[PDB]
DNA sequence: GCTTGACAAAAGTGTTAAATTGTGCTATACT
């Protein structure tokens, strides 16, 4: 077919729904196979092979089994569709939301019990929404959100249309921290996650063929002046050293760290010199007030920022 | 593309005479029909209805009220 | 200031990963190749507390007893001893 | 020029409670 959906409607179509007997026989065909699998399988730990023909009637036991799991899987798929159909158009592909569904379905399969006499549309449906809404929750989003988060932020909504009705307005955040009991600060933080973000390749006017991406600036971008001026601040700093003291200047350049790049602690410092932490300290404090003095500071005051 | 219009008169259902009746002094409306193989108005519907929905096996059903459900509905 | 490991993929492609040296290297590394790789060193320490996944037989066995799954499958062989 | 002890702020560690997050599930019948 010329479509994707035409064309996966087209197989599943092809198959025959059952009617509440067959569904009941299949689902005694999938149970028994999964026994005659597991019995075997207990088989393999403790050896014991069976005679020839009771081995191979079990080998054929759980292929019927999976032959009826695939079966029931076939029939029902027209149901996954049925139900995918309202959920498109909410950010997620109709294909994707129908394999959703089918891995509902998988699961209903597994957990229908065939005793209760019910009709497996019934048990089903609940696995296939919640397979297409759960999953809704996990991909609609660029952004991912938890389901948690997900089931307020929808929450939030409906309390805002129902509070819209009633109120011919838009409700306030305070109307609507009321209608929901939680914080009007929360429903605001709330309202932020809603968000979602837009496209750099999208073009902003159709007048001016301008794509919003390239008009994004990067702020991480080197700034040539100021490189250069740090450059140049670099060897002030390195010549107002030279008037301090060989020690002077060798423990101001360990405590800042400006030699390697990591600074060092006081009494670090008192190891390298072999003195404790606090003549370090205080040789610090008089190495300060030298720089302080206007004589070596006035050189570096350009440099603020 | 690919379509007579004269074969379409027969998916409504009307018969030959009557293009010989209504078509009248149109010499290429009488020679197009004599040149199409479709025969009946259903058969018509089904050489319209493949081609209109490719990949989809018709029905009576679905075939007569595509042509309604078009235009007429 | 660093120490290199080697991790082995179930494929046998191996990684060499640059730690620090003051650091104690990890016994399972998430691998360029994307599977998870073991050191090729002592350990292999752990078994990292694994539980088995839920299977198709656990929720069929937690609706239908053991008994009730014999019945109906000497239900089904005896269908099949008919031929 | 420097060291010693008292001392409090600051920085790490380990231990716990609160929170956040992932997953399973829902059986009139519905294709």
């Amino acid at each position: 077919s010329a479509d994707s959906v035409r064309a996966y409607l087209k197989q599943i179509g092809k198959v025959a729904l059952l009617n509440a007997e067959e569904e009941v026989e299949l689902a005694k065909r999938i149970e028994a196979g999964l026994y005659a699998t597991q019995k075997l399988a207990e088989l393999a730990e403790k050896g014991e092979k069976l005679p020839v023909q009771q081995r191979r009637d079990m080998q054929w036991i759980c292929r019927d089994g999976d032959r009826a799991k695939n079966h029931l899987l076939e029939a029902n798929l027209r149901l996954v569709v049925s139900l995918a159909k309202r959920y498109t158009g909410r950010g997620m592909a109709f294909l994707d939301l129908i394999q959703e569904g089918n891995l509902g379905l998988i699961r209903a399969v597994e957990k229908f019990d065939y005793t209760k006499g019910y009709k497996f549309s019934t048990y089903a449906t609940w696995w296939i929404r919640q397979a297409i809404t759960r999953a809704m929750a996990d991909q609609a989003r660029t952004i991912r959100i938890p389901v948690h988060m997900v089931e307020v932020i929808n929450k939030l909504g409906r309390i805002q249309r129902e509070l819209l009705q009633d109120l011919g307005r838009e409700p306030t955040p305070e109307e609507l921290a009321k209608e929901m009991d939680i914080t009007p600060e929360k429903v605001l933080e709330i309202q932020q996650y809603a968000r979602e973000p837009i496209s750099l390749d999208q073009t902003i006017g159709d007048e001016g063929d301008s794509q919003l991406g390239d008009f994004i600036e990067d702020s991480e971008a080197v700034v040539a002046v100021d490189a250069v001026s740090f450059t140049l601040l670099q060897d002030q700093l390195q010549s107002v050293l030279e008037t301090l003291s060989e020690r002077e200047a060798g423990v101001v350049r360990l405590r800042f760290g400006l030699t390697d790049g990591q600074p060092r602690t006081l009494d670090e410092i008192g190891q390298v010199y072999g003195v404790t932490r606090e003549r370090i300290r205080q040789i610090e404090s008089k190495t300060m007030s030298k720089l302080r003095h206007p004589s070596r500071s006035q050189v570096l005051r350009d440099y603020l920022d | 593309r690919r379509q007579p219009v004269t074969v379409l008169l027969k998916a409504l259902g009307w018969t030959n005479e009557q293009i010989v009746e209504r078509f009248g002094f149109s010499e290429i409306m009488m020679g197009t029909l004599e040149k199409d193989t479709t025969s009946g108005t259903d058969e018509a519907l089904l050489d319209i209805y493949r081609k209109l929905r490719p990949g989809e096996p018709p029905t009576k059903e679905s075939a007569q009220t595509l042509l309604e459900n078009l235009f007429f509905k | 200031p660093r120490q290199v490991a080697r991790y082995r993929t179930d494929n046998g492609e191996e990684f060499d990963v640059p730690f620090a040296d003051d650091a104690e290297i990890p016994g399972t590394w998430l691998c360029r190749n994307g599977l998870e790789g073991t050191l090729i060193e002592g350990d292999v320490p752990e078994p990292k507390k694994v539980k088995p996944p839920r299977t198709h037989w656990d929720m069929l066995l937690e609706r239908r007893s053991v008994e009730e799954l014999e019945e109906l499958l000497k239900e089904r062989l005896d269908l099949i001893k008919a031929k």
